[PDB]
């Protein structure tokens, strides 16, 4: 069943299992037409599909060419989701492949239960936790390589760099949302926190800067500062 | 027209017979139900006074035999029989029928129900749904459980209904995924009506003769049954046109039989709203449309 803030350990445990976000599939920029009209424009989108345990995502880079010619896009961008991240377990050896799906967003359920009817032994859950990972393109890393995609493409990374040779999984993944969750609600102020100190860098093979410990906890203590001022301001308390 | 004699009534009973029932005192001289219709399949079912828990029933065909109803103290129920012996059986309902001991299945003239609630059922088919090969009559009550349900205990007991689950291999083909899901069409044309069932009859039987179980049982694998070959009909975009317009009369008079109090639990909510009002099919049902809307409101 739902995945939730009751069995929220179950994520670090060492049953395979993948998140899957579509939130960044079907981007479109809306605008005007010569005649007064709205229009959409797509723009590349990917799918974020994400071990919490180790970090790897796997990110299949949505070209806009997808949508050429197709109708009721929102609705194929659920399946094209649930065909790729099919795809996806198909191409990875039997004991790589997950034993649990847990999609974002409700909406993908039936979608990829139908993609998946060859593999009846992976579950597909939903969650309650209101996860933030929409905010992925806020990551300039990922979104430079959706957006200079000229064709489809998966692209392999981890997202938790080597944080897993000094964390645990479970810390690693609160840092992540936490992170994630202040790019969502602040962008600009997030990514001021990040780059504000010019000698802390990202190394070429990494996401995210190469804070010390000490920098992690200042970091992260300004990140939740950020989330509850703009909560305040969300909601005037 | 035919008779089903009863050899008594010992105990206190409410009778079905199709869409008419009776109620019969603990050894009241009853003897059973006389002017039954040839050329359909009837009904005849019970429901104990002092156990309004199990309603039970026989599905027959008075062409295919001579039928009869006798309690068994044993096994506590009204059982139907076979009697071979042509002339003893004439005999006795001969006899039954001079004392009057018969009730008359009160069939008016004008009235159509009964066909066409049955019109595409087939003792035949029921059979094969009812597995028990030794009787030509089949037995159903309010607690049997269907294939589907089992797979989801004892077989031999089991309805046979033909499984359709929309989240199934049978039911998408590989590479057409959303195409099959959001559009039933190859798995109702290709998969069950050219495959599995043959012809719209064979479907349209099946369908009804579920209905029935429902209503007449309280089978709720049966509703389930029932609802799950609607859905499968409205959620496809291209259905033969005479099986649209047959559907519409199909499900007319079963909401037009449908007790009035039984719609909160016969009908599912969920199908009967998408079937009328979102699915391809959502224009192609408008007396069934329009009985809905007047009779059960609340629910849509």
């Amino acid at each position: 069943g739902a995945m939730n803030s009751s069995n929220y350990a179950e994520l670090f445990n060492n049953d395979i299992k993948l998140f899957v976000d579509d939130t960044n599939v079907y981007r479109v920029t809306v605008h005007k037409t010569f005649e007064g009209n709205v229009a959409t424009k797509a723009i590349n989108g990917c799918i974020f599909t994400l071990n919490p345990k180790t970090g790897h995502l796997f990110l299949k880079i949505i070209h806009t060419s997808v949508w050429a010619g197709q109708k009721r896009l929102s609705q194929l961008a659920k399946w094209k989701t649930a065909e790729e991240v099919s795809a996806l377990v198909r191409s990875l050896p039997k004991e790589e492949q997950p034993k649990q799906i847990i999609v974002t967003r409700k909406a993908m359920l039936d979608p990829l239960e139908v993609h998946m009817l060859d593999f009846p032994n992976i579950a597909i859950r939903p969650t309650e936790l209101r996860l933030p990972f929409s905010a992925a393109m806020s990551i300039d890393k990922l979104s430079d390589v959706v957006m200079k995609a000229t064709e489809p493409q998966m692209v392999l990374f981890n997202i938790y760099d080597d944080w897993l040779d000094r964390i645990s999984s479970y810390t690693a993944f609160s840092r992540l949302t936490l992170l994630l969750r202040a790019l969502k609600t602040n962008e600009e102020s997030a990514k001021m926190i990040l780059l504000s100190d010019p000698t802390i860098t990202i190394k070429s093979y990494h996401l995210w800067p190469s804070f010390t410990d000490e920098q992690w906890i200042t970091i992260e203590s300004q990140m939740r500062d950020l989330i509850l001022t703009e909560y305040g301001r969300k909601y005037n308390v | 027209m035919n008779t089903v004699p009863f050899t008594s009534a010992p105990i206190e009973v409410t009778i079905g017979i199709d869409q008419y029932s009776f109620n019969v005192k603990e050894n009241q001289p009853f003897h059973g139900i006389k002017d039954i219709p040839i050329g359909h399949v009837h009904v005849i079912h019970f429901q104990h006074a002092d156990n309004s828990s199990m309603r039970y029933g026989y599905w027959f065909d008075c062409r295919m035999g001579n039928f009869y109803i006798q309690y068994d103290p044993k096994d506590g129920l009204y059982k139907m029989m076979e009697e071979r012996d042509g002339a003893k059986f004439e005999n006795i309902v001969h006899n039954f029928k001079e004392r009057q001991m018969m009730v008359s299945y009160p069939k008016i003239d004008e009235d159509d129900t009964w066909y066409n609630l049955t019109e595409f059922v087939q003792m035949d088919k029921i059979r094969k749904i009812v597995r028990k090969d030794e009787n030509q009559f089949s037995y159903v009550d309010s607690s049997m459980t269907t294939v589907q349900e089992n797979e989801l205990s004892d077989p031999a007991h089991s309805l046979n209904y033909t499984v359709i689950n929309f989240k199934s291999r049978e039911a998408i083909r590989p590479g057409h995924e959303m195409e099959d899901f959001l559009d039933k069409s190859y798995y109702l044309n290709t998969v069950m009506l050219q495959g599995i069932f043959k012809n719209s009859s064979n479907y349209f039987g099946e369908l009804q003769f579920a209905f029935l179980n429902a209503m007449f049982f309280g089978n709720y694998g049966s509703s389930l049954q029932w609802h799950a070959m609607i859905e499968l009909i409205c959620s496809s975009a291209t259905v033969p046109k005479h099986m649209l317009d047959k559907l519409d009369e199909i499900l007319y008079y079963q909401i037009k039989t449908l007790p009035e109090q039984y719609s909160d639990i016969l009908l599912n909510e969920r199908v009967w709203n998408i079937c009328l009002y979102s699915s391809f099919q959502k224009n192609s049902l408008h007396n069934t449309e329009k009985i809905m809307e007047n009779k059960y409101p609340e629910l849509l």
